[PDB]
């Protein structure tokens, strides 16, 4: 029965683990950053990405496919909503456009599916905080918590034990770091982990002040020092 | 040359439509799903088209939501054009023709979905219909699509009476589902429920797509716990 | 490794050059960078020299004795210095290869010509393959390898040094300090080393060690270095020492289990390594069943036999192939040695730890732990009882606690083929398993209830039955009777004990049926989970073999008609017909259960015709034309006499079928008949009509149910008349409802089939009814729907019943007015009449003589093509009928 | 048995529509006969499931305009698209040329869409046939036509598209004669009646018949008139 | 009361297993019981119709032993087998039993002639130009075989099909 | 019966080792399988005849037409009426009307024959396309002309040509019978004589259709009554 998309799913099931967890007051997206060589400067490639100041993504599977996907996803979030509506999309709108991009590749002959599954997390005024999984098929599903890649069956069993409707963002970060700790291929520290939140707004990260209307990014990538501070208790 | 798309819907949970002498009654059942898959969403079974028309779906939400949005757009356009809301027959024919095209044109795929369109308009009164991947549609006194279709249609046939009230159609839909349930009890979280009735007392069409507590209340009327 | 198998003198330099290069690569930093998933590019040379070391060491034998101490101190250095999880597996195979080569018996020499020796001439381009001197003892004298005593004193020194070593490393490091991600790898390493020492040293262990606590006969006797008799091996202290180390390793896996259970729950990799260690500890006794079938440094017996085998030539083989065939015989004798044993308190303790890991809720722990459990159950006698005695209480606690996920894991355990097969024989515990699966059907959460219903369906469909009937020739056992017509009072005692336990096992199935029926009677709100309930009474109460009929089963089954569900009704009408067929077959077997399986018993209504008389060849033609006073009947298909007469032919007598039955059986048929009211039939048949709306099928199960109603009426058990079944049949005949006129035609079919029970006055009533009813339905107008229902009857009825059991049925189709009229218009009505007659004549092969009037009636001259083609198809079947 | 020298594919080609033309036999009987001064179409009704609503069911026989009627055997879903295309084309002609559509132009256009769904290859042909009948404007010659899935079309004095429509055609050839056809609507109706009562997949729900008369006089006979017409002789 | 039906998978499997067991035990049916061959063939011949063909053919091919008395010989039933075989179009269900029957009788007469026991058994059974076949039987089988290989494909076991050639 | 296949069979756009395109050869022999059409050219007119399929008495008329008008000056005959024949005819019709309004003059019959061949080389827009055509017409330059236009997108002019059922013996009798001196009546009798021989000796106005091109009337298909008196004129003239 198998075709080219079941093989793109096997590329995803072979890829490095990533996860998402939704809390009462925000969302976590998190992954291991694996180095090809100890001479490689691991800050120079980003596993977790800003799509809009209130939407972020993490992948599993083929890293180069995800990099071209996120460049297109950013261009999609601009030419579509910033340049005609004047404002950024809800997470649902951008997940549909990402799935439209992924479906176009599986459809065209002489192209292959994107070898990545995506976790897209974000905020919206009407829908609030949300987490979605986008697969090589160009299909999308909403999740309370999820994991993708090698560790996903054990990770999803731990996420099923630990998720509840009352978790705070700070405790969802502890669950996320516990879930990444068990699947870790390399070392476990603030330089091998990559972690972001969409949570409260951060007016410092607006990078300007005055105009009362703008509130700055809901999205925030944690620095390695903030991760290491949490890892001292973890 | 479409019968595999009709096979597709047979798995997809179950929807019951029952027409009374004074209303219509849509009920449908959500399939049991993963603990962490989000339920509080737009992809459900009992949707709407306008204040006089509701649908229940079998088959994939990704094929449903395009047709539901096309129907909402076409119904808004009709109300905008004529200042009287679209007849149920014209909605189902308009949706039956879009679906036929994607089945006969080999550059496209048949929509793997089958919606039960309940409604009211004064040209024919309350109207219960079913449409399926082939692009054919039929009018009914009662109907069901998806899982347990055959078992449900027998229980519909042996209990349905043409003179019945909307309240009898509430009972018959709930009792049919509790006879033909895959889970050995029925609960408000698996059940989606709606009615179309003649106003509070005056002439208007009154929809309700029931909230979880109102579903619990009709389950404890009807003796399902 | 193959070089070192041929020459032991190469191993000393190659083994010291390899361990030097491993030290060089380890000091240069190989295995200093962690990754779980991959061998890194900097590790490749370390992996080469380690895999070369593993492969060379497996073939060193008695040459390890030269550098044994140097290897042991190198093994310690390697277990200190490298801790990358992909390398712990490669580095722990070093002891397996070392210990394995010291205790293994196997072929060294596979040469085409031995030892640079012998003299078969220089013209040997062929390897003696066809030369008749291939079988010679001086050609096939293989050196082989037989473990020395020095190699055995070294194998025990390596085994207890390394095992005790890793025992003092993991205990000095068992304080659960934290989840470092490097703590877990050091535990995994020293545990892997403990698993590579049990394998390899496994040829020293003994499945029997526990029996020989503190003249038994083996056929597959492999080469053991302790003894073949129990006194030969107990008198060696080296024997106790080997078993003592395996006890000490086994107690360590229980201690490690409680440590990882108390401190490191959810660490999947650490429980997986433990489960593989426990598999090796349970399975590798006197033999090795891992690294047993991967590619190694011996020539493959199946491969060389594919190169050398000739179909009609005796062993056209060279010396290499004879050598590896003698090696394969030895390996077969090793593996065919039994490991089944009576568990030792430590095996029970470790089994109960494996059962809890099979009950774990991480897929990555439970899937390996269930695979280890099925291996353990092959190794230990009585182990299914222990497993189900732990699993049943855990499902009960899981339902009591609302422990979803754990309920579903226990149901996926109950679907394991070994446990699942044993459940079907498990009369004493299938009772408590069934009631616990019924409570599991209420649970809504996951796919719980769907797995429970699947398991309950398998218990019913797959139920084992006690058989008190055994039809044997005495020559199945008299050829082997030993001379002692005295001590063989033992077969009598076994027959008695088999009888007593077969009676007791059927009592458990009867008691379980009674206790289920009580729950169906009492739970008015049980729901739609009573489908497997009446389906279980079906297989029990239809069973024939010592299952006594129960009037409460019939009553409680019949009363399920009060639920309107079609599938309960099909199973209710289906079940009520299988139970009466059990009573009916009891009566004609005259309460003799063995006649169901005897060739020489024909029921009193079957009679055997000479069919070899001077008049019988022609007596058959005049009898097959007798509708007025038939001498006998042949339902089904006739066959005797088509090619020639001669043999004994079986026929049904003309007489009405009289039941003779004892008290208990009359009461259940009177209970059925008392509840077969007019309204019960009206309910059942209307429900069958509304179920048949979309499908539109004709069903022989319904016909067989009307045939049973006719038996109950003619016996006086049912208070209906025949005329009620004639008012029901007339009532369902609408030209517009296909499903309704299917039910009507099924009552016609039933009335003709029921003719074997009907009396001469009921026959007359039926035939005047059928005469009027066929005429009313078929003479005037016939739509395409009614044609297909009657055409189905016309094909099916002459196949299942002799039409001469009626005076009017077949008579209606042959005499039908205007079949062949040339000027009728009305073409489809003529077509239908002809095709219905044709279908009866096709179904009545070489039967119904003197239809020869038809040849004068046939019209070749009809204006309408449809009738013209129907005449042509009829002439074909008429020509065929006489052509035999 | 055109294997010859075990030859296969010596022409290298194929053309095929006939899967659609088989569905056009499976479907309900539809029969039409001219009179001297009328045309009658009669079509089989499918038996209806227990819980259907009959109030809105289409007549099967289908008006395109006050002088022209269409009926069909074949797929109902496909037939709607042809009826809708024929209705928008009839309105488009009637608007743009200030005179009603001529019966042959309507058939040429219905044949035009069945031709395009044959030719275009990226679509199947429609699984249906048409029975197009009526009268031209300012005319009293009755006119009667067929189209087939192939996009072929033809004119008939009587015709029948169905599964048992080979015996209707034999009864029509036995009783119709183009030298002297059934003149009055009485005979014309009674002959489509005799046709339909022979070989239709009949029941208590049976047949829908429509008389067309000249100058836009289009009339479905009542469920009583189709019964009054049952005049018989039997022996 | 009919306990077994062919065209049900469990009973067809019991039949094939009892036919294999019949074929394996066939050498030990007693040559001193002189009527056994003709008593059995009288019964199996008289049992033959289209409705019993697919049972009776395998039973003839499997149970009936190769006995060669002065009065009764198994080669007397060749004309009967060639009657069924030559009357039908090529068909796996029939043809496979026909080749199987004449093939094992050919190997048996051949083996008996070479063995030091023909002096009792196959004495007065002649091995001819074509073995135990007549020219018209061999002509029929060679024409049957070329139809299988060039026209209809109706072979199941190729070992048993080349057996009589 | 033996098998004579090759490794270059069913090769599309591919030369065999001989330089053969077998697809266009296969398409070019399927012209033997259709209904018989015959063309006779004379100094007096071009005659086209075709065998008609027998029809039910109830059939009043039909749009199956194996002889078709392209223009007043040009007519055409098929052995089959697939979609590709329709495509070639409606291309030839559109080609005729566009030339008429460009030069104020009638299209030459060669130039129209060339145009339907170019359509088959284009495949509409080494494949074969459609069906064999006989193309008949008159123009002031090259007089009365008859062409065989082939599925290969190539053609020949013939003095007489048969296509469809009967090929070897159909063209054998035409080359035996054709004269430069034929009158039109004599050519009509000759196409009816040939049609009778190929039809396994049957001939009615219900199975033979005739047409001719002349300057004066252009392309016309004969009435059933006109072909009926011509069939009687054949029946007496052979019996004389």
């Amino acid at each position: 029965k198998l075709g080219q998309i079941d093989y793109a799913l096997t590329a995803v099931k072979q890829g490095v683990t990533s996860l998402g967890i939704k809390a009462t007051n925000g969302v976590v997206i998190a992954t291991e950053k694996k180095s090809s060589s100890p001479l490689a400067m691991s800050e120079t490639l980003s596993k977790v990405s800003l799509l809009t100041p209130d939407i972020g993504a993490v992948y599993s599977g083929m890293g180069p496919d995800y990099r071209v996907l996120v460049d297109k996803s950013r261009k999609v979030a601009h030419t579509s909503y910033k340049r005609i509506y004047g404002e950024y999309p809800p997470t649902k709108l951008l997940v549909s456009e990402v799935a439209k991009i992924m479906q176009e590749a599986t459809q065209s002959g002489g192209v292959r599916p994107f070898g990545v599954s995506l976790l897209i997390a974000g905020h919206d005024e009407f829908n609030g905080f949300s987490l979605y999984q986008v697969d090589p098929s160009g299909s999308y599903f909403p999740w309370k918590a999820t994991a993708i890649g090698k560790g996903s069956v054990a990770a999803k069993t731990f996420l099923e034990k630990r998720w509840n409707d009352e978790l705070e963002l700070e405790d969802a970060i502890h669950i996320a770091l516990l879930t990444l700790k068990e699947s870790v291929e390399g070392e476990f520290n603030g330089d091998t982990i990559e972690l972001a939140i969409i949570g409260d707004e951060n007016p410092d990260l607006l990078g300007y002040t005055g105009i009362p209307t703008d509130k700055g990014p809901r999205f925030r990538k944690l620095t390695s020092q903030e991760i290491n501070d949490r890892l001292e208790a973890l | 040359q479409v019968e595999y798309a009709l096979e597709s819907i047979s798995h997809a949970g179950t929807a019951i439509g029952i027409m009374a002498s004074d209303g219509i009654v849509l009920a449908a059942e959500r399939k049991v799903t993963s603990t962490l898959l989000e339920q509080d969403t737009s992809t459900e079974k009992l949707y709407k088209l306008n204040d006089k028309i509701a649908v229940a779906v079998a088959g994939l939400t990704a094929d449903a939501e395009i047709l539901i949005n096309t129907a909402r757009i076409h119904a808004q356009n009709y109300l905008k054009t004529y200042n009287e809301d679209i007849p149920v027959e014209i909605l189902v024919r308009r949706l039956s023709d879009i679906k036929q095209g994607y089945t006969q044109h080999g550059g496209l795929r048949p929509f793997g979905v089958s919606f039960i369109y309940a409604g009211y308009d004064d040209r024919y009164g309350y109207q219960l219909y079913t449409s399926n991947p082939s692009g054919n549609y039929t009018g009914w006194k009662a109907i069901s699509v998806g899982a347990n279709t055959s078992a449900a249609q027998t229980l519909l046939q042996m209990d349905y009476k043409d003179d019945m009230k909307v309240d009898d159609a509430i009972e018959l839909a709930l009792k049919t589902l509790s006879k033909t349930t895959d889970s050995s009890a029925l609960t408000y979280d698996r059940l989606e429920f709606a009615t179309i009735r003649k106003g509070a007392n005056d002439g208007e069409v009154y929809q309700k797509i029931f909230k979880p507590q109102e579903i619990k209340d009709i389950l404890v009327k009807t003796g399902i716990t | 490794a193959a070089l070192v198998r041929r020459n032991n003198g190469l191993s000393k330099e190659l083994v010291r050059t390899l361990l030097f290069h491993i030290k060089e690569q380890i000091k240069r930093g190989a295995g200093s960078v962690r990754s779980t998933s991959e061998i890194q590019q900097r590790d490749v040379k370390l992996v080469l020299y380690l895999t070369a070391l593993n492969d060379v060491l497996r073939q060193c034998h008695e040459s390890l004795l030269e550098y044994s101490d140097e290897l042991i101190t190198f093994m310690k250095y390697l277990y200190d210095n490298v801790t990358n999880p992909p390398l712990d597996v490669i580095t722990s195979i070093v002891i397996h290869s070392a210990l394995a080569t010291l205790c293994t018996t196997e072929i060294t020499d596979c040469r085409l010509f031995p030892e640079d020796s012998k003299i078969p001439e220089k013209d040997r381009w062929g390897g003696l393959q066809f030369d008749p001197r291939r079988f010679d003892k001086q050609h096939l004298s293989f050196q082989w390898h037989v473990p020395s005593s020095d190699e055995i004193t070294l194998s025990i020194s390596i085994l207890e040094s390394l095992s005790e070593y890793c025992i003092n490393n993991v205990e000095e490091l068992m304080k659960a300090p934290r989840h470092d991600s490097e703590y877990g790898d050091m535990i995994q390493k020293y545990v892997l080393v403990m698993t590579h020492t049990l394998s390899g040293s496994s040829l020293l262990f003994d499945p029997d060690f526990n029996k020989y606590r503190t003249r038994d006969l083996d056929i597959y006797t492999c080469n053991y270095y302790f003894g073949n008799t129990t006194e030969e091996k107990l008198q060696n202290p080296q024997y106790l020492q080997v078993h003592r180390v395996r006890a000490r390793i086994g107690h360590f896996f229980h201690k490690l289990y409680v440590f990882l259970s108390t401190n490191f729950e959810n660490n999947t990799n650490m429980f997986q390594i433990l489960l593989h260690g426990l598999k090796v500890w349970f399975t590798d006794l006197g033999q090795e069943t891992v690294f047993n079938e991967d590619p190694n440094a011996f020539i493959d017996v199946d491969f060389l036999e594919n190169v050398q085998s000739l179909s009609h030539v005796n062993e056209p083989f060279t010396r290499t192939n004879f050598a590896i065939r003698a090696n394969s015989l030895h390996q077969s004798r090793v593996l065919l040695h039994s490991t089944n044993r009576k568990a030792s308190k430590l095996e029970n303790l470790l089994l109960v730890d494996i059962i809890q890991l099979a009950t774990s809720l991480y897929p990555d722990i439970y899937k390996p732990a269930q695979g280890t459990l099925v291996h353990c159950m092959k190794q230990l006698v009585g182990s299914y009882g222990v497993v189900i005695n732990k699993i049943i209480p855990s499902l009960e606690k899981a339902i009591k606690d609302h422990d979803y996920m754990k309920i579903q894991v226990i149901l996926n355990v109950l679907l394991i083929k070994k446990i699942h097969r044993k459940l079907m024989t498990d009369y004493k515990d299938i009772g408590r398993l069934i009631f616990l699966l019924i409570e599991c059907c209420r649970v809504n959460e996951l796919e719980i209830g769907m797995y429970a219903d699947k398991i309950l369906t398998d218990i019913v469909i797959g139920i084992k039955i006690p058989s008190s009937v055994c039809v044997i020739s005495d020559q199945a056992f008299l050829p082997l009777a030993p001379p002692d017509g005295t001590i063989n009072l033992q077969v009598e005692a076994v027959k008695l004990a088999k009888k007593k336990k077969r009676e007791y096992y059927l009592s458990l199935l009867v008691d379980l049926q009674d206790k289920l029926l009580d729950k169906l009677d009492n739970e008015k709100d049980m729901g739609w989970k009573i489908r497997m309930f009446i389906l279980r009474f079906v297989t029990q109460i239809q069973s024939n073999l010592e299952s006594k009929p129960d009037k409460r089963a019939v009553f409680s089954i019949i009363s399920q008609i009060s639920t309107k569900h079609p599938e309960i009704i099909h199973l209710v009408v289906k079940s009520l017909l299988s139970t009466c067929n059990k009573i009916i077959s009891l009566s004609d077997y005259e309460y003799d259960i063995t006649r169901a399986y005897k060739n020489e018993f024909n029921p009193s209504f079957v009679e055997i015709l000479d069919t070899s008389t001077t008049s019988f060849p022609k007596t058959f033609t005049e009898e097959m034309n007798n509708f007025d006073n038939p001498k006998y009947f042949i339902d089904l298909r006739a066959y005797v006499g088509w090619l020639c007469w001669g043999r004994l032919m079986y026929v049904m007598s003309p007489k009405a079928l009289k039941l003779n039955l004892r008290e208990n059986e009359l009461e259940v048929l009177k209970t059925a008949g008392h509840l077969l009211t007019r309204e019960f039939l009206r309910d059942v048949t209307m429900n069958l009509v509304q179920d048949n709306e979309t499908r539109g099928v004709f069903s022989s199960g319904n016909v067989s149910f009307f045939s049973l109603v006719i038996l109950l009426i003619s016996s006086g058990f049912c208070e209906l008349n025949m005329s009620d079944l004639f008012e029901l049949c007339e009532s369902y005949y609408n030209k517009d409802d296909k499903a309704s006129m299917i039910m009507s035609v099924e009552i016609v079919a039933g009335l003709v089939c029921g003719s074997k029970f009907m009396s001469v006055s009921d026959l007359d009533k039926r035939d005047t009814f059928i005469e009027n009813f066929l005429a009313k339905c078929l003479d005037y107008e016939l739509n395409h729907d009614a044609f297909e229902i009657w055409s189905t009857l016309a094909w099916w009825l002459p196949a299942v019943v002799d039409l001469r059991r009626s005076k009017t049925f077949f008579c209606h189709f042959i005499n039908a007015d205007g079949m062949f009229d040339r000027e009728s218009d009305a073409a489809t009505h003529q077509t239908s009449k002809i095709y219905m007659l044709r279908s009866i004549l096709m179904s009545m092969e070489f039967r119904a003589p003197d239809v020869g009037k038809l040849f004068d009636e046939l019209v070749f001259d009809h204006p309408y093509d449809q009738v013209r083609q129907a005449v042509a198809k009829l002439l074909t079947t008429l020509v065929q009928n006489q052509s035999n | 048995y055109d294997r010859a020298l075990s030859i296969f594919s010596p022409d290298g080609h194929i053309f095929q529509v006939e899967y659609a033309l088989e569905a056009v036999k499976r479907g309900t009987c539809a029969v039409g006969v001219k009179g001297k001064n009328c045309v009658v179409l009669g079509c089989e009704r499918r038996s209806t499931l227990k819980l259907q609503d009959t109030r809105i069911t289409p007549s099967k026989v289908s008006k395109i305009d006050s002088h022209v009627v269409l009926s069909f055997s074949g797929l109902n879903a496909d037939s709607r698209i042809l009826i809708e295309k024929a209705r928008v084309e009839a309105q488009s002609h009637r608007l743009t040329l200030e005179d009603p559509v001529t019966v042959e132009y309507l058939t040429r256009y219905v044949a035009g869409v069945q031709q395009r769904y044959t030719q275009s290859g990226g679509v199947r042909p429609f699984g249906v046939s048409t029975l197009i009948a009526g009268f031209d404007p300012r005319d009293d010659e009755p006119k009667l036509y067929q189209t087939e899935p192939s996009g072929i079309y033809s004119s008939w004095s009587a015709q029948t598209i169905g599964r048992n429509s080979k015996t209707v055609r034999e009864f029509l050839e036995k009783n119709y004669d183009r030298k002297e056809p059934p003149a009055t609507v009485e005979e014309c109706v009674k002959l489509t009646v005799r046709s339909l009562l022979e070989v239709v997949q009949t029941g208590a729900k049976n047949i829908e018949i429509t008389v067309v008369k000249p100058d836009s006089d289009i009339v479905a006979l009542s469920s009583e008139e189709i019964n009054q017409y049952v005049t018989q002789i039997e022996q | 009361y009919a306990r077994y039906e062919l065209s049900s998978k469990e009973d067809l499997q019991l039949f094939r297993l009892l036919l294999k067991h019949a074929h394996n035990a066939k050498p030990f049916f007693d040559k001193s019981k002189e009527s056994l061959l003709v008593d059995t063939m009288n019964f199996l011949l008289s049992s033959l119709a289209p409705s019993t063909m697919m049972a009776v053919m395998p039973i003839v091919t499997s149970v009936v032993p190769y006995h060669y008395h002065i009065h009764s010989k198994i080669i007397d039933y060749f004309p009967f087998c060639y009657s069924i075989w030559s009357s039908v179009s090529a068909n796996v269900a029939i043809d496979t039993h026909m080749y199987d029957f004449v093939g094992s009788i050919s190997k048996d007469v051949h083996n008996k002639i070479l063995s030091s026991e023909h002096e009792k058994d196959v004495v007065g059974v002649e091995f001819g130009e074509f073995g135990i076949f007549t020219d018209d039987q061999m002509t029929f089988m060679f024409n049957r075989l070329q139809g299988h290989l060039r026209t209809d494909g109706q072979i199941h076991s190729y070992s048993r099909t080349v057996k009589p050639f | 019966m033996f098998l004579t296949r090759s490794e270059y069979d069913r090769g599309v756009s591919t030369f065999s080792p001989e330089g053969r395109l077998f697809q266009v050869e296969y398409s070019l022999e399927a012209i033997k399988l259709g209904s018989t059409a015959i063309g006779i050219a004379t100094k007096e007119g071009v005659v086209l005849g075709v065998e008609k399929r027998a029809t039910s008495p109830l059939l009043e008329s039909d749009s199956i037409e194996k002889i078709v008008e392209i223009d007043r000056h040009i007519g055409c005959a098929m052995s089959g009426l697939t979609a590709d024949a329709r495509s070639m005819i409606e291309h030839a019709r559109t080609a005729a009307v566009t030339h008429n309004l460009y030069y104020d003059e009638d299209i030459n019959v060669e130039s129209l024959t060339q145009s339907v061949c170019d359509l088959a080389l284009r495949f509409g827009e080494s494949r074969p396309f459609g069906v064999a055509l006989l193309i008949a017409g008159h123009d002031a330059d090259d007089g009365y002309q008859l062409f065989h236009a082939e599925p290969s997108g190539t053609f020949y002019r013939y003095n007489a040509k048969a296509i469809g059922s009967g090929s070897e013996g159909a063209q054998a009798e035409l080359l035996n019978e054709w004269h430069s001196s034929l009158t039109l009546k004599e050519a009509e009798l000759l196409v009816l004589k040939i049609l009778k021989q190929v039809m396994e000796e049957k001939l009615d106005e219900n199975n033979a259709q005739l047409s001719c091109i002349t300057k004066q009337d252009g392309f016309k298909i004969y009435d059933n009554e006109k072909t009926a008196e011509l069939i009687k004129e054949l029946k007496e003239k052979e019996a004389a």
